[PDB]
């Protein structure tokens, strides 16, 4: 029932705009802006028509974060669905003109998606009395961000390597957060042979790893059996809220 | 579930345990951070807490066997004091309950044990919060059911004149039949009704070989299930059955 | 498995060709102890499950058929005693065709619901 | 975040107050010169934080 998004920086004498434009007959939200810490910084207007909210601010410090909140947990309970439309503008007079279109000129919002993908190399075993299989593979975790990034001059290098136990030790003293992962359905313990990351001077990460581990299999039936057809899952959780 | 061994009495499952508490200490002006939450995991947790020399609490398991598998231990600091640990963890633990009395139409429970490392003095169990089913949907274990469960709090003494706080997670759980019936139930009831027709013949000299074949027989049966029994030191019904 | 299977149950039913009262006795008892030894060898790898498979359903028609003809044999060799040998003969063709035709209809109705 | 709760902060601090001193902006320096105020408050400001429990005793405990 609630909503945040974060901001770009933003520079001095620079203003922000913000609207929100319901679509299926939804009750109108509750929106505010505020920092990084948390601290207020304006509220939501509704005017006359009460079909849009509108928030105006301009920042005075040497360097500006904001936070955009939407909030919906005082609406009707159980509702079945609830969609708006969320529009800013950062220097955008009038931001109810230059067509609207979707396509903006640049982004105006932070990045923290991450991009998965996973192979799989060997099959161990299977195991019909215990319901379980073993698996063997790779997995690859990459995401961008602004920080952790390096001049080349300074180091005459391309890309940077961590590997075993220094990756945490490197980001300890940057204390920038780190996405976590854990298989769901893991049974005992798993083998990972290969912990690198690579870093690209523009912010670009990009995480390896080689593993053996052991998965349960739940679905196994056994009505048409030996005939039968079964499936088998392999399920990786992010180890971070959704707002992370 | 991972799976229940009846020779040596013991069981493993897969769970999560949550511990929180509040503490004034350990608090963080978010302004010098820019961050709302912060997250330590692997062993810098504990590195963090010898820094500001605070004490932490600390748990076992009472009844655990062997090593316990932990892929994941992390701990969020929120700035006014409240902290939450999270923990998934593959243990195997003993259960000391089991009867055979009934067997195989007994009932058994199975019981998890936490207790705290340090006295009553520094750290008590005083609530308990559920922030998911305790038993969830899929558990595997095709043979023995779930039937109810049960927690609660409770304090063990400990050395001369000391106590800790202990928390059990009790589960009760019933026995499949459909495997007895169709492997040894009926096997043997069609061999006892087979020798009874052979009676209607008056071929004196017939029932010798018959009846000395039938001994041979129940032997053979008499191994396989003690198979999957340990060395007990009372008869069942199904050994009185046999001895019949 | 299969082929094991087969070959047993069919040479079972060619010695009922013979008329020999008391060489079904032997074959039919033997046949039933044949079966609890591929019973325990099917279970070895698979979990103690709550619920019959196709091969355990298999199994309880062979069980239950190899039942029946000790008892008919049983039967036969009383009923040959008394003089009735002309009735005895009658049950013989009988059973005849009854043993493949409770196989077959084991195979039609898996064919229909699994395939 | 996820809430908007206003609450109160607590915790320790570190005043300085300076008599025609542009230097204590910046926090540098040393206090010196004479007695500018005193730390005393001019009244007390009573509370009413009372508390009441019950206890057993053991002979473990």
């Amino acid at each position: 029932r609630y909503l945040t998004q974060h901001t770009r920086n933003l520079q001095p004498g620079d203003t922000f705009h913000a609207l929100v434009e319901p679509i299926g007959e939804a009750p109108l939200p509750r929106l505010r802006l505020t920092d990084s810490g948390g601290k207020p910084l304006a509220f939501g207007l509704i005017d006359q028509p009460g079909e849009s909210v509108e928030l105006n601010y301009t920042c005075d410090q040497d360097i500006c974060e904001l936070v955009v909140h939407v909030d919906g947990t005082d609406g009707q309970k159980d509702s079945g669905e609830a969609v708006y439309r969320l529009l800013v503008g950062i220097n955008a007079p009038n931001l109810r003109e230059s067509g609207q279109t979707p396509v903006g000129s640049s982004v105006f919002l932070e990045s923290d998606l991450v991009t998965v993908g996973l192979a799989v190399d060997q099959i161990v075993g299977v195991d019909q009395r215990s319901e379980n299989f073993s698996v063997v593979g790779t997995l690859k975790l990459s995401w961008h961000d602004p920080k952790l990034g390096f001049s080349p001059d300074q180091c005459g290098c391309t890309v940077k390597s961590f590997e075993d136990a220094s990756i945490r030790a490197v980001a300890g003293e940057i204390n920038l957060p780190l996405p976590s992962f854990s298989f769901y359905n893991q049974q005992g313990n798993r083998w990972s042979q290969n912990q690198v990351i690579f870093v690209t001077p523009d912010g670009r990460a990009s995480y390896f790893e080689r593993f053996t581990v052991t998965l349960q299999a739940p679905d196994f039936d056994f009505l048409a059996y030996p005939f039968d057809r079964q499936k088998f899952s392999i399920k990786v959780d992010l180890a971070v809220p959704t707002n992370m | 579930i991972v799976g229940v061994d009846q020779r040596s009495e013991n069981f493993s499952v897969v769970g999560t345990l949550k511990l929180s508490w509040h503490d004034p200490k350990l608090g963080f002006s978010p302004d010098q951070c820019g961050c709302t939450v912060k997250s330590f995991e692997d062993a810098s947790i504990r590195a963090v807490a010898g820094e500001i020399n605070l004490p932490l609490p600390s748990f076992s398991f009472y009844n655990q066997q062997g090593n316990r598998w932990s892929q994941n231990q992390v701990i969020f600091v929120t700035p006014d004091g409240r902290a939450s640990y999270f923990e998934r963890f593959t243990v195997t633990l003993q259960a000391p309950d089991f009867d055979f009395l009934a067997y195989p139409f007994d009932r058994q429970k199975f019981s998890i044990k936490v207790d705290l490392a340090v006295p009553t003095n520094m750290f008590i169990f005083n609530e308990i919060e559920r922030f998911q089913q305790v038993v969830g949907d899929q558990l595997g274990e095709e043979e023995w059911v779930v039937t109810s469960y049960s927690q609660e709090i409770t304090e063990v003494p400990f050395e001369r004149g000391s106590t800790n706080s202990r928390f059990t997670t009790t589960l009760l759980v019933k026995r499949n039949l459909e495997y007895y019936i169709l492997r040894i139930f009926v096997p043997l009831f069609l061999i006892i009704s087979v020798s009874w027709v052979i009676f209607f013949l008056k071929d004196y000299g017939r029932q010798l070989e018959v009846a000395s074949g039938n001994l041979l027989v129940f032997v053979a049966f008499n191994f396989t299930i003690s198979g999957d029994l340990p060395r007990l030191g009372y008869l069942t019904v199904l050994d009185r059955f046999m001895i019949v | 498995i299969f082929v094991p299977l087969f070959l047993i149950i069919s040479v079972s039913w060619v010695i009922f060709f013979l008329k020999d009262y008391g060489r079904q006795l032997e074959v039919a008892s033997g046949n039933l102890l044949v079966f609890v030894a591929f019973n325990f060898t099917i279970s070895g790898d698979l979990p103690r499950l709550g619920y019959l498979t196709v091969l355990d359903r298999f199994m309880i028609v062979s069980f239950c058929l190899t039942a029946i003809v000790v008892l008919i044999s049983v039967c036969q060799k009383r009923l040959g005693a008394v003089g009735k040998q002309a009735v005895a003969a009658q049950i013989d063709t009988w059973v005849l065709v009854i043993y493949p035709l409770v196989y077959s209809l084991y195979i039609i109705w898996v064919y229909l619901r699994f395939f | 975040l996820d809430k908007f709760q206003p609450t109160y902060t607590t915790g320790s601090f570190q005043l300085i107050l300076g008599l025609n001193a542009p230097q204590v902006i910046s926090g540098e320096g040393e206090p010196e010169g004479e007695v500018f105020a005193s730390l005393a408050s001019l009244e007390i400001k009573p509370e009413a934080h009372v508390q009441e429990l019950e206890i057993r005793l053991d002979k473990d405990t």
